[PDB]
């Protein structure tokens, strides 16, 4: 019982490649741009 | 200290002529802290050939 | 003022986009954060450690997985001669039809990669012979990974957080890692051996089913227990033992024969296993050296006060180190990087020469991968242990404790030392370059035989003392009438003359005097990056020109332009000097191993014996000629598996050519360039109503220095890693 | 801000002063010296760390030294 | 000598307007007001790029960084003997008089300074980096 | 004529001499000795 | 449209002759590509001894030149407001150098 | 012999390598007249590659599978087998002249040292003093091997030294 379904590239590689990287982005751009108190 | 046109030795570590030899300018008398002035025939890399050096700084050698 | 980076203020109270470089550029200095103790610096060090083997577990479980899904073992373990080893399947949407049925190569459904990575060879030595295992490898070694990073984190927590004392403890620390991590996991690697590989190879399959009602050996344990060690030698496998298979075996678990086994051309699994044995007794008993709670043992404070000799040659000799070692975390770094390095450099000599796994040395392309692999990690490792030694000497290193021994002696002498280095650098190569041009001289004006061929009898002299009868030396192994020849020739010598005098291998390949000139370019490559490290490590302190550069660091952009001008003048800068002779002198031992390599494998070791001593023949016939089907990867006339490789050989040659700018263009131009862009992003309307949060300057000299050597390395290594896949895979 | 430091090598011949292009140094009274002046730094928030004064300097070695700090705005000679 | 204060109203050099004036700097954190008075009217070089007459009288420029205000000073000193003083302005309004802040200009002695930043010692006679680790920042050994 | 000895006396006109002396030699040694590479 | 253009020969020493390649013409030498040849073909020249009597020619101009150097330096040295005469020099110029130098050209 | 390595007089691949440089040149030959000056260049040529390789065969050097001469460089091994002319002697004869030029420049430095103008006499070469160097030079070993041993070779540890040591 270990082998990823046939459409699994299809989901996880623009995953990954786009959406992963955008929310990353996002989350650090805006910890890096925090005020301190 | 040393008089005047005498060689001395210099002994101050972070000097450009440590361990080499100048020639004794003047001795200030007052309570000046590096009184000796020595020339040298060869200038440092800021093209300078005369420093201020102590009395323990200088050894006429 | 702004949060990032936490761990220094003085950093986030900058109002420019040089804290997000500098906070990501001092994120794992831990020494030089605010409010950082010894205890917190001892204990962050450990939790990274543990991320560092998480990191390498779940790279290990990748890779298993993603073989075990979408490559070809179970059908390349039928015929590892002709079919192509995948690394994993291609998901790209911006392919077309033509590059799908390229990358479509077989037996697979779509687009793929060949893998020349080895790890289907070692896989398949070491036991594995269906997908099932390797899915189990890889879900074991996740599973593994998560309780590294949990460890991490545990020993982070107030209730697990060590002292100093567990730290600062050197002789538990190297009695359980010399008899535990080294002497019992060899010992265990031997019991996988053993109870695994070897029946794997013999064509049973023992796997957690059935490996307690499998023997080893048909007289298990009364042989080791009655001391009759030598009935495990009895029968081995024979010369004509299809791998994997039963015709052919033997009984045998712990031989030592010498040499390789004549299918696979790689060493035998029982010496492997008799090896892994005798080391791990080793090691074990190496590792009762020290002395921990129990009384006995050796003190290692006690040994270095002792070993100082008479005469005060070398001063008070090592008087004062254990605790200049013990404090400092830089030399203990700097020790351990000379070490890997070195030990990183020998496994790529030995591992092109002596190939263990089974059916390596018939995939060319992963024996070169490997080899240059393994060769640039060397070589950044020895230029980081040359750093982080030039680091000890700027922050850890204590004079006064220090006053009279080996450590103060080198700085003593660091002048003579830096002016022999400067003449063996001078010398090597003047006479190499100028034997490189005169031949070449020679070669243009039509007459070669007036080039200077110098014979190389000594390394000759040494292969004929190991046994190869090529050179008419004939003697210590190569002379039938030696006592060395005569007392190993009963037992481990006549496999390793058989494969010595083999010339279809990479055992003590023959060589010339093209070998002569590149082992002497070889020399001179590593006496200069040792002059630029060695000077770096030791006018760390200060020197003539900067007295007191200790006071600024180790990596301050200069002193300004006074004095002459003070460029490049700090120990980070001489490291960044010598990353390029690094690049050089590796680029050299790949360019010699590759060339020499095609030349045995074509069959024309004629064509680089010839044309190796002079550097036409060497831009001709190697750069020139194996470039051929990598530039003819796509064209307009179509495009194939090459593609990609010629794709990234442009590419590394962007990077490179773009690292260049940062290497020659300084700083206060761009920061002209910025300060006419931000007023034109202040007057432009309507968009003006955006600006930025973080004020926009150009990039520092230490970041641009770091940047340039960057994208310079980046290019270096993907040009020659596409351009040494591309012509080994395209031309066998 | 950027560390200036004056060391008592000084001999007050105001070059360090004169050569600033910021106004952070100026001359004391002292002892210490035939001419009775020494250098300081009292203004050293405005510091760049261009090190004119350490190239104006005669005395070897250097009786003023610039160590390069934490930046600000006025430190990295930003207008902007 | 007292301290002199900022008067806004008072007339500019005559000059068309450059690109490499004030920024938002100046609206947003500070900037910095030079004032003189010359002799006579005569043309000097704006230290942000080109040419200026400066009036009969009292004058009044304004920059954006302070080095630039010092360029002036330097050329307004040396080339025409002129006594400049320059003050930091911020957008709250409130004025900080500097250059000279003793009225005596700094590079002549002054009794009534306080010497700072002074190391009563050589360069050499500082310590080793190994005895200033582990504080609550990075240090050098001549901070202490 | 002390003065123009002088200026042949200066370091480059010295280099150039010497140098055009000793390639000179070694050009004629090449010619009368074609192609030595022992001894 | 048979021989290619050599005007450089090389010494028989060391092995260097092999670079008097075989141009045509019964002459070896190095191919020139600075385009002499045909100026010299554009000019007329057809014997060698014209270009020989140019040699000469250029090498006499050549001292004159560096007499008029000397001259003009150390003997009789032009005053800074002949320097300044930049409309008479653009008058001698544009007639004298290139109109005269056109039209002798053209002759 | 040494090596695995043919004498080049018994190679093969040497008789070869020479009768194809023939074959070049006498294929250039071919093109020119008689008494025409490129058929005396080439037939110059052609006798001094036949000169060469009667002179290379003759002295005794080793040729390889490609039939070129291959050098000797160790002492027992050259003297042994009659090699000492390709490594050997050269060596000697290289460290004679290079601390002929070594010592003649140490001697000039340390006679213009003792003057008011060092400099002066380094930019501006004393040329009667550097003739007169430059011809006792001839006994620097003998020299050099007594101001070894007098203690004169070697400045003692006044030298410059950096702040580190
Ligand atoms: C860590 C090593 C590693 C690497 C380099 C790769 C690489 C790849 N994977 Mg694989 N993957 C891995 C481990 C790895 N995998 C493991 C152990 C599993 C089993 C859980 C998978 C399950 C998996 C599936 C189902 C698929 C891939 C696919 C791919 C390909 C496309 C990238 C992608 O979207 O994957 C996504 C990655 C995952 C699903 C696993 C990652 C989970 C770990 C815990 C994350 C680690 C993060 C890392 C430490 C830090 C990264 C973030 C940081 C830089 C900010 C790429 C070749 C796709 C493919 O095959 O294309 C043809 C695809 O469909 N992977
Ligand atoms: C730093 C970067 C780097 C990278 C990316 C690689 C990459 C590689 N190395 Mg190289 N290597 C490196 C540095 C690197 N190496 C250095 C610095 C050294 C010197 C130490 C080596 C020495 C080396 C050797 C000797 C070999 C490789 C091999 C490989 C290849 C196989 C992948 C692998 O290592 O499996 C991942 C490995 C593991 C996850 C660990 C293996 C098991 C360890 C050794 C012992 C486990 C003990 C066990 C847990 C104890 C249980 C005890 C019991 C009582 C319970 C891969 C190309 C192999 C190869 O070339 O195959 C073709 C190979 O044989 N490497
Ligand atoms: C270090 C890892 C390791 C482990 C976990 C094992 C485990 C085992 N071995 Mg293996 N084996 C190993 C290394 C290892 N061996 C090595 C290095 C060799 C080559 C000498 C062998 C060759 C071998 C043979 C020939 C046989 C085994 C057998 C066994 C099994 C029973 C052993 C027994 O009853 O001992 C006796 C119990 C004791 C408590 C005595 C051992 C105490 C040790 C020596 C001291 C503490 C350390 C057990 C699964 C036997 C088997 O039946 O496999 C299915 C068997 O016949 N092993
Ligand atoms: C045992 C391994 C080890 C450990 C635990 C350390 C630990 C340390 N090193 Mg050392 N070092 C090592 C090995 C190690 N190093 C090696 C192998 C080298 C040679 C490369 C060095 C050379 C070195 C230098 C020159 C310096 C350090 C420094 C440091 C300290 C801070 C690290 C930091 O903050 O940088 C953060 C890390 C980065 C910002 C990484 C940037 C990315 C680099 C440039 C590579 C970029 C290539 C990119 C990934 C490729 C992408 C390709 C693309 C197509 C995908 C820390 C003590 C620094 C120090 O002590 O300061 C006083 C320091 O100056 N190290
Ligand atoms: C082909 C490029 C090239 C070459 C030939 C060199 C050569 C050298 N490097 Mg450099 N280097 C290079 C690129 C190169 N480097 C690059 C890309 C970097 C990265 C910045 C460096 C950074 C670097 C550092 C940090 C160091 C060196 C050092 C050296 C010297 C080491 C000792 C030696 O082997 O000298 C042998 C001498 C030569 C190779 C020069 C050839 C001499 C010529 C042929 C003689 C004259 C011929 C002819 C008469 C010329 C007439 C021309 C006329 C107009 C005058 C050597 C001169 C080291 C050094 O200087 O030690 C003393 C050193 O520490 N290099
Ligand atoms: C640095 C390495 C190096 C070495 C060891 C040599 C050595 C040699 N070259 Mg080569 N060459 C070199 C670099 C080198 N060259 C370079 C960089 C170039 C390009 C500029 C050349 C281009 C070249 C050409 C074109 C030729 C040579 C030739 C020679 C041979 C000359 C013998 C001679 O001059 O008569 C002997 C000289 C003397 C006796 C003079 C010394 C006088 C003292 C007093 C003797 C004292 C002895 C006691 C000799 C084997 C010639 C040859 O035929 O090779 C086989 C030749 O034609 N060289
Ligand atoms: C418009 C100017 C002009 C042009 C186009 C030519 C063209 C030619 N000249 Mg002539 N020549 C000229 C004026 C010009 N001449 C003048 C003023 C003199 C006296 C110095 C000469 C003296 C001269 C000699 C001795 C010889 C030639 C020869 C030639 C032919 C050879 C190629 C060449 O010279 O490149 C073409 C040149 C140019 C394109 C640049 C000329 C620009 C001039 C110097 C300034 C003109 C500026 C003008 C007001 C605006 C033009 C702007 C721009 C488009 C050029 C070619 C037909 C050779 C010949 O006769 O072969 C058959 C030859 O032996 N010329
Ligand atoms: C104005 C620009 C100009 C330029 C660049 C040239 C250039 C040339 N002329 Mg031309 N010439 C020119 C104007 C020019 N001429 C004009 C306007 C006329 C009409 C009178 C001539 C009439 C003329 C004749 C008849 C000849 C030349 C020739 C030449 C060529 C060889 C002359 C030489 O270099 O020896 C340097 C000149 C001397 C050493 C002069 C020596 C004394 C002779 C015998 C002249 C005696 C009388 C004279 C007045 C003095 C040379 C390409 C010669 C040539 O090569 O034709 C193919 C040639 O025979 N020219
Ligand atoms: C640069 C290092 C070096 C190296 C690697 C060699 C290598 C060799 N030498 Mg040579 N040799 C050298 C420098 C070197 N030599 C120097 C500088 C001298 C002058 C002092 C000699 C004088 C010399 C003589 C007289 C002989 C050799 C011989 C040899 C060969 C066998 C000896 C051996 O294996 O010892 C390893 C080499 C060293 C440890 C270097 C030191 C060399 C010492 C000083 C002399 C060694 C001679 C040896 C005792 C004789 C052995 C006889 C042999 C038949 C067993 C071997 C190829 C012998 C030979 O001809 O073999 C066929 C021989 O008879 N050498
Ligand atoms: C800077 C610095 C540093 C670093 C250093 C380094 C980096 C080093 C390296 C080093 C190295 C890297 C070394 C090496 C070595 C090696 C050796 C030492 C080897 C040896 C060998 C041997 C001895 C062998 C022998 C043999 C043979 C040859 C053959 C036969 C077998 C036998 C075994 C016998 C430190 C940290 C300390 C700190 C201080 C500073
Ligand atoms: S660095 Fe620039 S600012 Fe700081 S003191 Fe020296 S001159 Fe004045």
């Amino acid at each position: 019982p270990f082998v990823p379904p046939s459409w699994a590239p299809s989901v996880f590689v623009p995953l990954t490649g786009l959406v992963l990287p955008a929310i990353a982005m996002a989350t650090l751009f805006v910890y890096i741009e925090k005020e301190a108190p | 200290g040393p008089k005047r046109g005498s060689l001395v030795k210099i002994l101050r570590p972070e000097s450009y002529w440590f361990n080499q030899v100048g020639k004794v300018v003047s001795v200030d008398q007052s309570g000046v802290r590096y009184p000796v002035v020595v020339r040298f025939e060869n200038q440092n890399y800021a093209g300078v050939t005369t420093n201020n050096y102590a009395l323990d700084e200088v050894v006429a050698a | 003022h702004k949060l990032f980076p936490k761990f220094s203020q003085g950093l986030a109270q900058d109002p420019t986009t040089r804290r997000i470089w500098y906070g990501l550029a001092m994120a794992h200095d831990f020494e030089s954060h605010d409010g950082m103790t010894e205890e917190n610096l001892y204990q962050k060090i450990f939790a990274s450690h543990f991320g560092q083997l998480s990191i390498i577990f779940l790279w290990t479980s990748g890779n298993l997985f993603h073989v075990a899904w979408q490559g070809n073992f179970e059908q390349w373990v039928t015929d590892p001669v002709h079919i192509r080893p995948i690394a994993h399947a291609i998901w790209d949407p911006h392919f077309g039809q033509p590059a799908v049925e390229a990358f479509t190569r077989g037996g697979a459904s779509g687009p793929v990669n060949i893998s020349t990575s080895g790890v289907y060879q070692w896989w398949y030595t070491i036991g594995m012979r269906t997908n099932q295992d390797l899915y189990v490898g890889s879900v074991f070694l996740a599973l593994v990974s998560a309780i590294f990073l949990f460890a991490g984190w545990l020993h982070l927590q107030p209730n697990f957080q060590p002292s100093l004392s567990w730290f600062k403890d050197a002789e538990s620390r190297l009695n359980h890692h010399l008899s535990g991590l080294f002497g019992v996991s060899s010992l265990a690697w031997t019991g996988h051996l053993v109870h695994v590989a070897i029946p794997e190879s013999r064509g049973q399959h023992v796997g957690w089913d059935n490996f307690l009602s499998v023997l080893p050996h048909p007289q298990g344990l009364t042989p080791f227990f009655t001391g009759n060690w030598a009935a495990y030698a009895q029968s081995p496998d024979t010369a004509s033992h299809v791998f994997g298979t039963a015709q052919g075996s033997g009984q045998a678990i712990l031989t030592f024969l010498g040499g390789f086994h004549p299918q696979t051309q790689s060493l035998w699994l029982t010496d492997m296993a008799h090896h892994h044995l005798a080391i791990a007794v080793i090691f074990i008993v190496a590792g009762h050296m020290y002395r921990t709670n129990f009384g006995i043992g050796h003190r290692m404070q006690a040994i270095l006060e002792a070993h100082t000799p008479p005469s005060g040659s070398l001063g008070a000799g090592h008087k004062g180190l254990f605790d200049t070692v013990n404090n400092s975390l830089h030399f203990q770094l700097g020790l351990a990087l000379a070490s890997v390095g070195t030990i990183t450099s020998l496994v790529a000599q030995h591992m092109y020469s002596l190939p263990p796994y089974a059916f390596q040395a018939i995939d060319f392309t992963t024996q070169a991968a490997l080899y240059t692999h393994h060769q640039y990690i060397a070589g950044f490792i020895m230029c980081g242990a040359f750093a982080h030694g030039a680091i000890f000497f700027i922050r850890d290193y204590d004079p006064e404790q220090n006053k009279g021994n080996v450590l103060a002696r080198m700085l003593d002498h660091k002048e003579a030392l830096i002016s022999h280095l400067s003449w063996v650098s001078l010398f090597l190569g003047f006479h190499t370059l100028g034997l490189y041009v005169h031949n070449d001289v020679m070669q243009a004006f039509g007459t070669p035989e007036k080039q200077i061929l110098i014979e190389p009898v000594f390394a000759q002299w040494i292969q004929a003392a190991h046994g190869k009868a090529l050179y008419g030396f004939d003697f210590l192994l190569s002379s039938k009438t030696s006592a060395a020849f005569a007392n190993g020739q009963s037992l481990w010598l006549p496999g390793w003359l058989d494969a010595i005098n083999n010339n279809q291998n990479s055992l003590f390949l023959t060589i010339g005097p093209g070998d002569f000139l590149v082992h002497h370019a070889i020399a001179l490559g590593l006496h200069t990056t040792t002059l630029i490290l060695v000077k770096g490590a030791l006018d760390a302190r200060g020197s003539k020109l900067m007295p007191d550069k200790k006071d600024f660091g180790y990596s301050f952009p200069c002193d300004g332009p006074g004095r002459g001008g003070t460029c490049d003048i700090s120990a980070y800068d001489a490291f960044y000097l010598a990353v390029f002779w690094m690049l050089n002198t590796i680029g050299w031992v790949t360019f010699y191993w590759h060339w020499k390599h095609l030349t045995l494998w074509q069959g024309n070791v004629a064509q680089f014996d010839e044309s190796s001593t002079y550097l036409m023949g060497w831009l001709r016939d190697y750069l020139w000629l194996n470039s051929s089907q990598l530039i003819n990867g796509y064209n307009p006339f179509g495009m194939n598996s090459l593609s990609v490789w010629a794709w990234t050989f442009l590419f590394g040659h962007l990077i490179y050519a773009t690292g260049f700018m940062f290497l020659i263009s300084w700083r206060g131009y761009w920061q002209e360039l910025i300060e006419t862009l931000v007023w034109a992003h202040e007057k432009t309307p309507l968009a003006n109503l955006v600006y930025w949060k973080d004020k926009p300057v150009a990039l520092s000299i230490v970041q641009a220095r770091l940047v340039g050597l960057a994208h310079f390395s980046v290019g270096y290594i993907f040009t020659y890693a596409a351009f040494l896949i591309a012509s080994t895979s395209g031309r066998f | 801000a950027h560390i200036v430091k004056i060391y008592d090598t000084c001999i007050g011949c105001t070059q360090c002063v004169r050569a600033c292009p910021l106004d952070v140094l100026e001359m004391v009274p002292w002892d210490g010296c035939k001419a009775s002046q020494m250098a300081s730094a009292p203004r050293t928030e405005d510091c760049v760390g261009c090190k004119r004064c350490e190239t104006a300097c005669p005395t070897d070695f250097l009786s003023v030294r610039v160590y390069l700090g934490s930046e600000s705005t006025r430190s990295m000679g930003l207008s902007y | 000598w007292t301290v002199p204060t900022l008067n806004p109203d008072t007339p500019s050099p005559i000059f068309g307007g450059s690109t490499g004036g004030l920024l938002r700097k100046a609206q947003t954190e500070e900037f910095y007001v030079i004032t003189w008075e010359a002799k006579k009217e005569q043309i000097f070089e704006m230290p942000t790029g080109g040419a200026a007459i400066m009036r009969q009288g009292p004058n009044l420029l304004k920059f954006g960084k302070k080095e630039q205000c010092l360029a002036l000073t330097t050329q307004l000193r040396n080339k025409f003997k002129l006594t400049p003083c320059f003050y930091r302005v911020f957008p709250d309004g409130k004025v900080q008089y500097l250059h000279p802040a003793d009225g005596v200009y700094p590079e002549k002695v002054n009794a009534g300074r306080v010497g700072a930043n002074q190391n009563m010692r050589r360069i050499g006679q500082n310590v080793n980096p190994i005895k200033v680790k582990f504080s609550g920042r990075m240090m050098s050994p001549a901070e202490i | 004529m002390k003065d123009f000895t002088t200026y042949l006396s200066t370091a480059p006109v010295i280099a150039t001499i010497w140098f055009t002396f000793t390639a000179g030699l070694l050009i004629e040694i090449n010619r009368y000795f074609p192609d030595p590479l022992v001894f | 449209t048979h021989i290619k253009p050599s005007a450089q020969v090389v010494w028989p020493i060391v092995g260097q002759e092999i670079l008097n390649g075989d141009v045509g013409g019964g002459f070896q030498g190095i191919q020139i590509t600075s385009g002499f040849f045909q100026l010299w073909r554009a000019s007329g020249i057809t014997s060698e001894l014209q270009l020989y009597t140019t040699a000469i020619g250029g090498l006499v101009m050549a001292a004159a030149m560096f007499f008029a150097g000397w001259f003009h330096y150390h003997k009789a040295a032009p005053k800074l407001e002949w320097f300044q005469n930049v409309e008479s020099m653009l008058n001698h110029h544009l007639g004298g150098l290139l109109g005269l130098g056109s039209l002798a050209w053209a002759g | 012999d040494i090596a695995g390595l043919t004498p080049c007089s018994e190679s093969k691949a040497y008789a070869k390598l020479e009768k194809k440089e023939l074959k070049t040149l006498e294929k250039r030959l071919k093109q020119y007249e008689a008494d025409s000056a490129p058929a005396v260049a080439l037939k110059a040529t052609m006798e001094r590659t036949k000169a060469r390789f009667a002179n290379y065969a003759k002295a005794g050097l080793l040729c390889g599978n490609d039939g070129l001469p291959h050098l000797i460089a160790d002492p027992g091994l050259a003297l042994k087998y009659g090699h000492a002319g390709e490594v050997f002697i050269p060596t000697f004869g290289f460290l004679y002249v290079a601390g002929y030029i070594g010592y003649v420049g140490r001697q000039y430095l340390i006679a213009v040292k003792g003057e008011a103008k060092p400099t002066d006499k380094e930019i501006i070469i004393d040329v009667p003093l550097a003739t007169k160097l430059a011809w006792q030079g001839a006994g620097w070993p003998l020299a050099a091997v007594q101001e070894l041993q007098r203690g004169t070779l070697l400045e003692k540890e006044e030298n410059i030294t950096v702040s580190p040591r």
